[PDB]
């Protein structure tokens, strides 16, 4: 219920973005929103996939009495890691961000910085907590840090202030 | 623009990957906090309310 | 976190001991063929009431014992304090 | 819990901590997850033998909880690993008095079944201490 | 039911306790449990789930236990320092606090760090000095409001048995 | 399939995989029979090429229908295609096949696009106007408003009831073998 | 299956093991079987009602004020509202002044009491 | 149908059930009151010895001049254009000639055939010499395929379209560790299957059996939730 | 809950939420509300039975392919593990025991 | 409700979750484990019968089973 | 397939046929022989000529058939009870109204 819960979130944002906004730049935005943020999904739907395949249950306790071998644990993380950078975007996947915050309407702009992105650090939460991994967090470290410096020295050359505040 | 500046730039996430490991071989040696995804909770969430029913 | 938690087995290794006679006598059917070989030079030479002393069954021993301690001896190095491998390569 | 009685002390009830060896940690944790389904009987059977004869006007009331008794003896016997009896009643003498806690928290007082799994722990802690 | 997922490399493993040798690549879901799924991951795996969820905060608790150590000995540091005038302060604090600041410092107390890097032994050690200082308070019934949660029935009792446990004390000899 | 003392214990079913195909054959027609019955509708003559999706722009039923309908066959999460991709993957994993699945990940993000790209040509500048006639009037059928209805409503909410499904289906596949 | 009573006799086991395999007493096992070796169904139901009770009057009274005050401060300008409270008779201004905030506070007056253990008794 | 049976094999049990071994010596002993023409056409054992590099090396470049040989015959000659001028020239050859066509075969297949040979000796030497000691074989598959089809698609082809050689490289070196270094759909054995070597005699396995199905039954989430009603 | 209800209550929207898409007004052709509701209620009413009834059937099934697999995993075994003591005993059984016809 | 009223877990859980696994062990636990434990409670009561004799049997002393 | 007798049974020789209503009632009559004694094990042996009527009268696919249904059906007496599973099913439809709650802070494992 977790996931399906964190998936029913998609249809009513591309519809806002479809419907509601009035540049005429937001149709093609809205279908970038959709791809990328699917993609993302797609690999959420495939470590959670592992994850039931593997422990036949869908209780986080139970979790507790099954121990994951370092290949499972090394490919759950990477896909809930990759899968959740998607929609919280990582260093590489914010073009998506920067179109649909340009394009779409501003309340619904509003909603999708201050609380969309978010769902995305919660879940990934659960799930890097209920599983034991033993790989080094330096690649993932490096790749939030890349994020961080790419944005950051991007906000001089910008004019349109929608943007520099979606780069912030 | 300027090709060394462009190279400097397209090559950013490596030095960051090679300093990070640098530092942490001087914790590993220091015994310092790793670059680990701690598991000491045993999977109990930050402030979880754990009750039963019946 | 592993590292700083117990270990939930103890190998034969970690208690001091040595585990070579279950190593060769488990690596012993990889080898069935050299094994045969030499059974069968120890059955013709004990036939043979004379026999010339060049001749002998130690070249197929030989051969028998390269290829047991071919699959032995590197598994029991794997598992030696000091046989770890680098941090990169 | 892993505290001793300080003898001596100035005051009455004073006690220090100490810290298990790492094979004794690994023997009652292996032993805890091959021999669980044990313990989970016993809760088990407990609530349904009283659920039979609560009352004092059943047939069988006096028997009370001695079938259990039975999966009493395998839990041990499984946490021994079958060195030392095939009932608890051949525990050594150390442990001994663990194995009473155990049966007074068990049955004497219905306690929840989370208290009662620490005398047994207990009662092989002894042994391991005691044996190798 | 637990399952499994197939493995690729092909390794032999010897099972002595049950005299059997097995291939990784040829496990089936119940041999992976017991052969590549046996491995620890707690500090105390010898406890039950409620039992290391009790450790759990107790090891926590303790760690803020000894940040609040250092930050009683800062406030000491503070207190002497507006007290006592520069000409006598080095020498005063050179007794005694020094050696405690020196005490609690970052590998000791974690302080403001994410983590603190303690074995299991260390958290064992940490948990049991937070276990002594509660039987120390428990004894005396000062946890009543402030760390506890008794009904008015138990208040009684508790109070009954402090007061024969202080009149007992105080009854002994001197040591 | 592990064997104690000669008694075997499985936890298989070993029938669950051709339920699963058989579960993403039905969902894939139910979808497309609500595309077909949306475009039986409407004048035929009007969809000849891609961009003509405009067309569709009509009246907020046929709109909304269709713009659900290529959701669900882009595998959208809440919709009934997506269902079947989900169980695909999950039996993928229960089988320990990760070739497959990235496999159909590529297959799924690429028709994914595929299938949403013609969303940006439903734009229309003015109402499409794309009835047939019949007695100076447009034409509007109700009984095949009644199937789409009825579609509409198990492509919105068939994920609730997708247990009976799945269950029946199951059923039928034990058969096989027996 | 095989845990039960039959082929059970005291003959076979010893009278100690029997000491400590024999029930309890009469109000232990009661408490044991209903499950109320701390709390009872009594405190369970009393306290399901209490929160049942609380919520409602907690909801209720929250949308009465919020309504009232929306529909008593929405009705213009700043100078067209001034008019409608001069034009309206003493009673009403006192209502729609202060029955909104008897409503939001006796709300939170509901929800401090809640959550303050002022009932303990071992007080003095 | 098998991909690198011989590799993959498990010596211990192939041993233990007296399966034939695709490791055992395939080789010829000449023996004396034997004729010299013999002696030298047993010496064909050469080309039969797996652990000879030049063999390995030459048989290598041969497999990849055949691949490249049935590319030009399928997908290469028959997309590419000729000139009118040169066809012309081609069959007026063809006309002079009592087997002109074999010639302009070899001339047509010959880059191909030489390219394929030049790639299956590299890769052979590149990969037996570099990556065949590194712990983690999936990565070393994946990035060592990378790289080579990295380069190969930046000289054979454009060398503009290097980073898609490279994700064909990744993904030819998933495909390759999946099924031509490990074993799926083609298994010599049988999952669960065990080898026996104790002098225990059949009560104490059997005890120690009932005892591993004692621990197996903790695997169920309603035993060891303790969520089964009364029967 | 009831399916005889629910089946009902799923007519009545459906009647409206078909005179909603094709633009003509409620309150039009009313007699198709009640036989909407009788029809809904007696199609989920038999859907419920049914599935219920599958169930039963279906872990009947279960039972004959828990036979199937257990002599398709002997019939499976890799030539030479038949006789190995890992299996000489399972395949002796249903070889020796099972010949009882 | 009456969709949800033959398991005690909800729909789209028992959809999404069971993937290969019995219906009978999803649906009716209890008897699957009880057919699964044929011969192990016949080998337990010979077990039971041979104590009510005197004697001890060290095979067959793990099979206690309570479910 | 390949491996299931239910298939293989239904594999027949070219006008071959069977008759139902003796090889039943041969089987009828072997097993009404056997069921007075009752063994763990059947032994055909203790009832011969209702034996060798029903090996001449039965196919070999409907003789495996029936000794597969026998085998479970003893194996089902063996276990259970009518009131029994009764009981236990009217508890399992009434507990599935219900919810199932995650067991927190466990404690035998
Ligand atoms: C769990 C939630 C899953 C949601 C899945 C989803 O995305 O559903 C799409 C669906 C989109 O509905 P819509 O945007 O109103 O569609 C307008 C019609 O297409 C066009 O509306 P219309 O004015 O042309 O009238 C027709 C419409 C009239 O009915 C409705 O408008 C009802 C819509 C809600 C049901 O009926 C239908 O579209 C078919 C209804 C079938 C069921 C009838 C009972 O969203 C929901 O149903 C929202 C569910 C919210 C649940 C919150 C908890
Ligand atoms: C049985 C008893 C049970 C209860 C027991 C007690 C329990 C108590 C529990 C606690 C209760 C707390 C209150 C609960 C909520 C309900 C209160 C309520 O309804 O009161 C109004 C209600 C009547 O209100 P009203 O006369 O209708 O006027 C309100 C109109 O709606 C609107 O009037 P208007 O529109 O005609 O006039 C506008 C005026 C009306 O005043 C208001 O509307 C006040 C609220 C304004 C909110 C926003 C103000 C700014 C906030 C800034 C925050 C900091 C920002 C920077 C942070 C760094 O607004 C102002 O004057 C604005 C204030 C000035 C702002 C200047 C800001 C400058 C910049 C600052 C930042 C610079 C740096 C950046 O009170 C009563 O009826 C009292 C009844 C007393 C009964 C006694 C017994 C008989
Ligand atoms: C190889 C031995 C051999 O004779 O090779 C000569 C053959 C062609 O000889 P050439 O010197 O080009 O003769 C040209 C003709 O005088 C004049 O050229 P053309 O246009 O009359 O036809 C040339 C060629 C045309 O080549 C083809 O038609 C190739 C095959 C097409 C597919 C159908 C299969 C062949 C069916 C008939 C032959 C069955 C043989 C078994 O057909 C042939 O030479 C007939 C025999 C083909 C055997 C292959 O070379 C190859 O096949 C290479
Ligand atoms: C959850 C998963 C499981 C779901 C299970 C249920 C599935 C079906 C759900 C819909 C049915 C219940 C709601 C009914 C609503 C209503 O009030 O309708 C009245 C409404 C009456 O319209 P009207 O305008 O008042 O009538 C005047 C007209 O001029 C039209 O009049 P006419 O001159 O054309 O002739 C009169 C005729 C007109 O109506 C018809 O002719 C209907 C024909 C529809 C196709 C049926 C194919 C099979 C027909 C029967 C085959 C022979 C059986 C033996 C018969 C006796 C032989 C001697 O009859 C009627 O008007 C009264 C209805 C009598 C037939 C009702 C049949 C219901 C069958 C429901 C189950 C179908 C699938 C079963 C699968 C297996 C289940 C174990 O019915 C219709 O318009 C047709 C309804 C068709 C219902 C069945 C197909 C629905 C498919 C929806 C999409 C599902 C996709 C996803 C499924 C899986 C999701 C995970
Ligand atoms: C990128 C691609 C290039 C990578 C670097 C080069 C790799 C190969 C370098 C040469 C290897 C070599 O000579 O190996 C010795 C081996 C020796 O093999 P050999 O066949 O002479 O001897 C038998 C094998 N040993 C040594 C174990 C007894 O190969 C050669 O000498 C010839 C290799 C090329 C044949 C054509
Ligand atoms: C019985 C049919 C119930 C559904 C139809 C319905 O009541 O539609 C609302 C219709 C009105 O919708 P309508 O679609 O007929 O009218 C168009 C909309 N207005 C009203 C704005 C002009 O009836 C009512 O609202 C009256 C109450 C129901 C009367 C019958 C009860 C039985
Ligand atoms: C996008 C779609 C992704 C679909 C999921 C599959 C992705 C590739 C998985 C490859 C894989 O599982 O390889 C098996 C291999 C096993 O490694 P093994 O040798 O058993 O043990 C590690 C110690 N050397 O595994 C490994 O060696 C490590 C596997 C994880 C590598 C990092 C994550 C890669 C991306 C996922
Ligand atoms: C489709 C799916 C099939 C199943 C999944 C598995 C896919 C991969 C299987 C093959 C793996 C492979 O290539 O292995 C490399 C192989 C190793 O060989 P090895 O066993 O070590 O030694 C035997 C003797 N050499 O060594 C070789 O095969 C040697 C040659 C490898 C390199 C070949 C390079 C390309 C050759 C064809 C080129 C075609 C185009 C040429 C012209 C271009 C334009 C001019
Ligand atoms: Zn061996």
């Amino acid at each position: 219920l977790f996931f399906m819960c964190y998936e029913l979130l998609l249809i009513p944002s591309f519809l806002i973005v479809y419907f509601v906004s009035p540049s005429r730049r937001a149709i093609q935005a809205s279908l970038y929103f959709v791809i990328w943020t699917q993609l993302g999904s797609l690999l959420v739907l495939i470590a959670i996939s592992y994850i039931i395949s593997i422990t036949n249950t869908y209780e986080f306790n139970d979790l507790k009495y099954f121990n994951f071998t370092n290949s499972e644990s090394t490919i759950i993380i990477f896909l809930i890691f990759l899968g959740f950078g998607f929609k919280a975007p990582i260093w590489p996947f914010h073009y998506w961000l920067t179109k649909t915050h340009v394009e779409a309407p501003s309340g619904f702009s509003i909603y999708l910085s201050g609380f969309l992105v978010k769902t995305a650090l919660y879940g990934f939460y659960k799930f890097n907590t209920s599983i034991f991994i033993d790989i080094d967090s330096s690649i993932f470290i490096a790749i939030c840090i890349m994020g961080v410096v790419d944005s950051s020295l991007k906000m001089w050359g910008q004019t349109d202030l929608k943007k520099l505040v979606a780069y912030g | 623009g300027s090709l060394a500046v462009n190279v400097l730039f397209f090559v950013v996430p490596l030095f960051l990957w090679l300093i990070l490991q640098t530092q942490s071989d001087q914790s590993s040696n220091r015994d310092d906090n790793s670059l680990t995804f701690y598991f000491s909770n045993a999977g109990f969430f930050f402030f979880q309310i754990y009750t039963n029913t019946g | 976190s592993s590292g700083d938690l117990p270990s939930a087995t103890l190998s034969m290794i970690q208690q001091g001991q040595d585990p070579k006679e279950l190593v060769l006598q488990h690596c012993k059917p990889n080898c069935l063929h050299w094994e045969q070989k030499l059974k069968r030079c120890e059955a013709k030479l004990r036939e043979l009431v004379n026999a010339d002393p060049e001749m002998s069954c130690m070249y197929p021993l030989r051969d028998w014992v390269t290829c047991v301690e071919a699959c032995v001896q590197p598994q029991i190095i794997s598992q030696l304090v000091g046989a770890q491998k680098g941090r990169i390569w | 819990m892993f505290l001793n009685p300080v003898k001596d002390s100035e005051f009455d009830d004073e006690v220090k901590g100490f810290v298990p060896s790492e094979g004794e940690v690994r023997f009652v944790a292996n032993k805890n997850k091959e021999c669980g389904y044990y313990l989970q009987g016993i809760e088990q059977c407990r609530r349904k033998m009283v659920q039979l004869a609560g009352d004092s006007s059943s047939q069988f009331h006096s028997l009370g909880f001695l079938p259990c008794k039975r999966l009493v003896d395998a839990h041990y016997r499984c946490m021994t690993d079958d060195k030392f009896g095939s009932t608890i009643e051949e525990v050594p003498e150390i442990g001994l008095d663990s194995a009473q806690k155990f049966f007074d928290c068990t049955f004497q007082q219905l306690k929840p079944m989370q208290s009662c799994r620490r005398f047994f722990d207990q009662v092989v802690r002894d042994v391991y201490r005691a044996n190798g | 039911a637990f399952g499994g997922f197939r493995q690729t490399d092909n390794s032999l493993i010897i099972d002595d306790r049950r005299k059997i040798i097995l291939n990784t690549r040829s496990l089936n879901d119940f041999q992976q449990k017991i052969y590549l799924r046996n491995f620890f991951t707690n500090y105390r795996p010898d406890l039950s789930s409620y039992d290391y969820f009790a450790f759990k905060e107790k090891l926590r608790i303790g760690e803020l236990f000894l940040n609040e150590y250092r930050k009683r000995i800062n406030n000491e540091v503070r207190r002497a320092a507006i007290l006592t005038p520069t000409s006598s302060l080095r020498e005063k604090m050179n007794h005694k606090i020094a050696d405690q600041i020196l005490d609690l410092s970052s590998p000791h107390v974690r302080g403001a760090h994410f983590q603190a890097v303690r074995s299991w032994t260390d958290a064992s050690k940490i948990v049991n000095y937070v276990e002594e200082k509660q039987t120390k308070i428990n004894k005396y019934g000062l946890q009543f409001p402030l760390l506890g949660n008794m009904t008015e029935e138990q208040c009684a009792s508790k109070e009954d048995e402090v007061y024969q446990r202080l009149l007992k004390e105080m009854q002994k000899p001197p040591k | 399939m592990s064997i104690f003392s000669n008694i075997w214990i499985n936890n298989d079913l070993n029938s669950y995989g051709l339920s699963i195909l058989l579960l993403n054959i039905i969902n894939y027609l139910i979808v497309f029979m609500l595309i077909l019955s949306v475009i039986l509708l409407t004048n035929l003559s009007k969809f000849k090429s891609l961009n003509q999706f405009k067309e569709f722009n009509s009246y907020n039923f046929i709109l909304y229908s269709l713009i659900f309908s290529l959701l669900s066959m882009a595998g959208i999460p809440p919709l009934l295609g997506f269902t079947g991709k989900f169980l695909a993957i999950l039996y993928s994993s229960f089988k320990s096949q990760y070739l497959l699945i990235l496999f159909m990940t590529i297959l799924n993000i690429f028709g994914m696009y595929f299938y949403i790209q013609n969303l940006r040509f439903v734009v229309k500048k003015n109402k499409s106007s794309i009835l047939n006639y019949k007695n100076y009037y447009v034409n509007i059928n109700y009984s095949i408003t009644l199937n789409i209805i009825l579609l509409n409503f198990f492509n919105f909410f068939g994920i609730l009831f997708l247990s009976d499904l799945i269950i029946i289906l199951n059923y039928i596949s034990s058969y096989i073998y027996i | 299956m095989n845990i039960a009573w039959k082929e059970l006799e005291n003959d076979a086991f010893k009278a100690k093991d029997i000491a400590k395999f024999s029930f309890s007493n009469a109000s232990n096992l009661a408490n044991f079987v209903a499950e109320s070796q701390a709390l009872a169904t009594n405190h369970f139901n009393t306290a399901l009602n209490n929160g049942f009770n609380v919520f409602f009057a907690v909801a209720g009274l929250l949308v009465v004020g919020v309504l009232v005050y929306i529909f008593f401060n929405s009705v213009g300008g700043m100078i067209i509202r001034s008019r409608i409270k001069a034009a309206q008779p003493n009673p009403n201004q006192v209502k729609v002044l202060v029955m909104p905030f008897v409503a939001l506070g006796v709300s939170l007056v509901i929800s401090r009491a809640g959550i303050n253990g002022d009932d303990f008794g071992y007080k003095g | 149908m098998e991909l690198n049976s011989s590799a993959k094999e498990d010596s211990h049990y192939v041993g233990v059930l007296g399966y034939p071994s695709q490791h055992d010596p395939h080789t010829l002993h000449p023996k004396k009151h034997d004729s010299t023409f013999t002696k030298v056409y047993a010496c064909r054992d050469m080309l039969w010895d797996h652990h000879w590099e030049v063999r390995n090396t030459l048989y290598a470049g041969f497999k990849g001049a055949l691949l490249g040989v049935a590319y030009a015959s399928g997908f290469g000659l028959i997309s590419k254009t000729v000139p009118s001028i040169v066809l012309k020239k081609m069959f007026r050859f063809v006309r002079n000639n009592n087997f002109g066509h074999i010639r302009i075969m070899q001339d047509l297949l010959t880059p191909y055939a030489l390219t394929g040979f030049g790639l299956g000796s590299v890769y052979y030497l590149y990969q037996h010499n570099v990556w065949e000691n590194r712990s983690n074989k999936w990565l070393a598959e994946v990035l060592s395929n990378a790289l080579f089809f990295q380069v190969a698609t930046a000289v054979c082809v454009n060398p503009g379209f290097h980073i898609y050689g490279m994700v064909g490289g990744i993904l030819f070196g998933t495909l390759k560790y999946a099924f031509y270094n490990s074993s799926f759909f083609q298994e010599k054995e049988s999952i669960g299957s065990y080898t026996t070597f104790g002098d225990l005699s059949e009560e104490e396995r059997k005890k120690q059996e009932y005892k591993d199905y004692i621990q197996f039954l903790g695997n169920y989430h309603k035993v060891r939730n303790g969520q089964l009603v009364d029967l | 809950s009831s399916m005889l209800i629910w089946g009902a209550c799923f007519g009545l929207f459906t009647r409206a939420a078909a005179c909603k898409a094709s633009m003509i007004p409620l309150t039009t052709s009313p007699w198709k509300y009640p036989k909407y509701m009788i029809v809904s209620a007696v199609t989920f009413y038999y859907f419920d039975w049914y599935r219920r009834m599958a169930l039963e059937q279906l872990c009947y099934n279960e039972e004959k392919l828990e036979r199937y697999q257990i002599r398709a995993k002997l019939q499976s075994l890799k030539i030479g593990e038949e006789l190995s003591d890992a299996y000489r005993e399972s395949f002796f059984e249903h070889a020796v025991q099972k010949n009882n016809i | 409700g009456v969709w949800s009223n033959i398991h005690p877990t909800d729909k789209v859980t028992l959809s999404f979750a069971n993937i290969g696994r019995p219906f009978r062990l999803i649906y009716r636990p209890e008897i699957f484990l009880r057919d699964q434990q044929a011969k192990f409670i016949q080998l337990e009561k010979e077990h039971i019968e041979k104590s009510k004799k005197g004697e001890f049997v060290e095979t067959t002393s793990p099979l206690v089973l309570w479910n | 397939m390949e491996f299931s007798n239910a298939l293989l049974s239904q594999t027949k020789l070219p006008g071959q046929q069977y008759d139902y209503k003796r090889c039943f009632q041969a089987s009828n009559t072997h097993f009404e022989c056997l069921d007075s004694i009752r063994d763990a094990y059947d032994n055909h042996h203790k009832c011969p000529q209702t034996y060798q009527a029903w090996q001449s009268s039965c196919d070999v696919g409907i003789r495996r058939y029936q000794m597969d249904n026998r085998e479970q059906q003893k194996k089902d007496q063996l276990l259970y009870s009518k009131e029994q599973l009764k009981n236990y099913n009217a508890a399992k439809n009434k507990e599935a109204y219900g919810i199932t709650a995650p067991k927190n802070l466990s404690f035998a494992f």
